[PDB]
């Protein structure tokens, strides 16, 4: 499964 | 023995066509199982392997949700970097993300990965201990300072050591009759004479999975490295792989060379020698 | 999945402890509690990670293995009566609210003066109502789905001005044989 | 700052259209529509970021649909509605839907009741009962009582008014209504309330007490074939004046 | 901004036998950026029915793609693979050689 955490650079 | 799961994200700006192209794929070991393509009709995560199809619709929903979030974070990222590298909005740029995890035969955590690239160079990546970041340049120093304050390392870590691993184990069991198979290479050697002088011996390995193999030539049982050609391991189309190794040889000295083949499906390694 | 009691009762002034059960919590998931009052939307109440947390409204006790969690209202008001949802999620994940735990905070009657009174319609004297009021919180008011006897459940009124609270139930019937001084029996 | 929604209550006949509205917190770029069936918690219907649908996997596309074409106000819409769509429709906004985990800000809901037929809709009947001299001498307090009756549905809001101003101190309305006929299935309801004031205050003949019940009912484009009065939205009150003795 | 040039292999999935159905492959690899034109040829003419894998990449960030079609090899038909890219000033054609 993909991760649930996504952060912009 | 060893196993991995890896997701790979590519997003490329199409200035003028606006909406950037975004493609995500997911692998277990060397077998692809999911994909998402911003240009496709479905606008959902699609299956690319029989075993993952058995997963219920809560799954597909949840992955489609997550991947859209990925697509979004990247569309933004594209612009952010454009400004960080003080570049203009007329060029097409590329952002790439990769993450995943690895386990031993025990199926326990070995290593994890999270890494970014912009236009074919490193940007930022998480060190092996998953506690700190490597900033490739000055620009990505800015992303580092941010993700430090925002305790990103701690969280991504927990995913990679924890979640990531469990899903692999599951995928492995569910796809046991494919992912956990060891397809030993079918091996032959060929002889083609370039002149009355030299001749080429070509050592073949076909229909093998996984793709990790080694082919080496040994002259009189000593590693012969020199008059040698070795093609990149290549996919066969049906989920197996292909490789070959070559040596050009003084004619009459053909039986002085032996091809050595190491692959996980073979009990013992193989030794092959030209038979006329 | 979180799992939590459907309902919980309590008296004002006590400490209240609701238990959330989240054994299959993901390793990056946070524990988060919304509070919903009647006819309002849910509002964010308290959030915790892996270490115990307390704001100015509650306390979240989070064990090390995070298989369960415990919300701790320190000293409840009647105003804290509401549904308490417990979520274990993170980042891009949907909220999955579930059933919640309906907390009920009963009052603590300091000077009970239980009595029944009769009130007359401000129009047709014929119509009249019975008011059982000033009773303690241990006094429980039975319903009545038998004939045209209608009895409301207790409802607390606060005259903050004079720091006085009062439990009260109302009964009424159109029958002529309707009596006042018994009707809550 | 709160999320806003319109309307608060809506009564609709089976197979008809209805539409809820929401205005998110200014700037919050992700908006949500949830459905709260009575006695459950909210479940997500659809999720927007700016003007685009991030999640709609669980939305019943046969009848539900939504819009956020300028990325700010949104409009959820059922058509044609079914009985089971009777729920509170909640709306929420977030700054973004990515990161550690974003706190959601909710609006106060739209209560939707879908009926088989609109013939069972009835406005409230309101009486106010005056204090008992028994209470007055025993306590030097004075408790008015208000009763709403024969109202269907519970789309109603009862307020107390002393001398033109609404009051909340000394008031307590039943948290629930009472089925006038618990047996029956589409029974009309009743509801009580109490306003308690000092004796000296209730003894002033200058003081006006009013109990006010607003009922959300039918409108223009609903049909009324019944010979009874069309049960339209209306405010129905009852009053009582202070009495020296 | 780093460009890399496609590496091109052109081969069959199964040992080639004349008059027997097989798959002609063309694996392009190690390229950057992703924009690539690929066309399998039969006697110097585009083959229509050509599918291709999903864009992935390697540890160095370079892209790899497999293009494949169904075909029946003969003893007179020549297949090739024509790929274009920004790093190539002209299309690079690579004949299919069944011993390779």
């Amino acid at each position: 499964s993909l991760s649930n955490r996504l952060y912009y650079l | 023995g060893s196993h991995s799961m890896r997701y790979f994200f590519t997003s490329v700006s199409r200035p003028g066509r606006g909406e950037p192209r975004f493609i995500a794929v997911g692998y277990v070991d060397d077998t692809q199982f999911v994909r998402f393509d911003s240009d496709a009709a479905s606008q959902r995560m699609e299956p690319r392997a029989p075993w993952i199809e058995q997963e219920g619709p809560e799954y597909w929903d949840g992955e489609t949700r997550k991947v859209k979030a990925h697509s979004q974070t990247h569309r933004v990222d594209l612009g952010t970097l454009r400004g960080y590298y003080n570049q203009s909005e007329a060029g097409s740029h590329t952002v790439q993300r990769m993450y995943g995890c690895d386990v031993g035969s025990d199926w326990r955590f070995l290593r994890g990965y999270h890494q970014y690239a912009y236009d074919g160079k490193d940007y930022i990546a998480l060190k092996e201990d998953l506690r700190s970041w490597t900033a490739a340049d000055m620009a990505a120093q800015t992303t580092k300072h941010k993700w430090e304050a925002a305790h990103v390392a701690e969280q991504l870590r927990a995913y990679l050591e924890g979640t990531c691993v469990e899903w692999l184990r599951r995928y492995l069991e569910n796809g046991k009759e494919t992912l956990q198979r060891t397809d030993a290479p079918k091996t032959h050697m060929t002889h083609h004479a370039v002149s009355d002088h030299e001749a080429t011996l070509r050592c073949w390995a076909l229909s093998f999975y996984p793709a990790e193999i080694t082919l080496t030539w040994q002259r009189d049982g000593e590693d012969q490295t020199q008059d040698t050609e070795l093609v990149e391991t290549r996919p066969a189309g049906d989920g197996t792989f292909q490789k070959w190794a070559a040596v050009v040889v003084p004619s009459g000295q053909e039986q002085r060379y032996t091809c050595h083949v190491q692959h996980e499906g073979l009990p013992k390694p193989l030794t092959l020698r030209w038979e006329p | 999945k979180t799992t939590q009691p459907i309902s919980m009762d309590s008296y004002e002034g006590q400490e209240v402890n609701i238990t959330c059960s989240h054994n299959h919590i993901a390793a990056n998931d946070f524990i988060t509690w919304y509070q919903q009052f009647p006819s309002q939307g849910p509002r964010f109440f308290i959030q915790g990670y892996k270490t115990n947390v307390s704001n100015e409204v509650a306390s979240l006790f989070i064990p090390a293995d995070r298989k369960s969690s415990t919300l701790s209202l320190p000293r409840v008001s009647l105003s804290d009566t509401a549904v308490y949802y417990c979520l274990a999620w993170g980042g891009t994940d949907m909220l999955i609210f579930g059933t919640g735990t309906r907390l009920q905070v009963f009052p603590n009657i300091q000077n009970p003066d239980p009595a029944v009174y009769q009130l007359r319609d401000s129009k047709s004297s014929d119509k009249s109502v019975c008011l059982f009021t000033d009773f303690d919180s241990q006094t429980n008011v039975s319903q009545s789905k038998d004939s045209d006897v209608y009895i409301t459940d207790k409802c607390v009124l606060d005259m903050r001005s004079m720091d006085f609270k009062s439990n009260s139930a109302v009964a009424w019937s159109n029958k002529s044989d309707f009596a006042c001084a018994n009707a809550f029996n | 700052a709160g999320v806003a929604q319109s309307p608060r209550y809506k009564i609709i006949e089976k197979r008809q259209s209805v539409a809820f509205w929401c205005n998110p917190i200014s700037g919050h770029g992700t908006l949500y529509w949830y459905q709260q069936i009575l006695g459950q918690g909210p479940k997500l219907l659809i999720q927007f970021h700016n003007n685009g649908v991030v999640d709609d996997s669980q939305l019943p596309k046969d009848r539900f649909s939504a819009e956020r074409l300028k990325g700010v106000d949104s409009t959820l819409k059922i058509q044609p509605a079914k009985l089971e769509d009777s729920a509170v429709y909640l709306c929420a906004s977030s700054l973004d839907w990515v990161g550690d985990g974003e706190r959601q800000y909710f609006g106060p809901g739209t209560r939707l009741l879908v009926l088989e037929d609109l013939k069972n809709v009835f406005p409230p009947e309101v009486a106010v009962f005056e204090p008992s001299e028994a209470e007055i001498s025993h306590t030097q307090k004075a408790t008015l009582v208000c009763l709403a009756t024969g109202f269907y549905p519970d789309h109603v809001e009862l307020s107390w008014w002393v001398n033109g101003k609404e009051v909340h101190s000394g008031v307590c309305t039943d948290p629930q209504p009472l089925k006038e006929q618990p047996a029956l299935n589409d029974s009309r309801y009743a509801l009580s309330s109490r306003l308690r004031v000092s004796a000296t205050f209730w003894q002033d003949p200058r003081n006006h007490f009013r109990c006010q019940v607003q009922f959300y009912g039918l409108s223009e484009n609903d049909e009324w074939t019944q010979d009874r009065a069309k049960p339209v939205t209306q405010i129905v009150s009852a009053e009582a004046w202070g009495r020296a003795d | 901004m780093i460009q890399r040039t496609p590496k091109i292999q052109v081969y069959s999935r199964h040992p080639a036998e004349n008059g027997k159905s097989n798959f002609l492959n063309c694996y392009v690899s190690g390229f950057h950026p992703s924009d690539i034109e690929v066309d399998l040829l039969k006697n110097g003419e585009r083959i229509e029915k050509v599918e291709h894998s999903d864009l992935s990449f390697s540890k160095d960030w370079s892209f790899y793609l497999l293009y494949y079609t169904e075909f029946t090899p003969t003893e007179k038909d020549e297949y090739a693979c024509r790929v274009n890219h920004v790093t190539l000033s002209q299309p690079k054609i690579v004949k299919w050689d069944r011993d390779m």
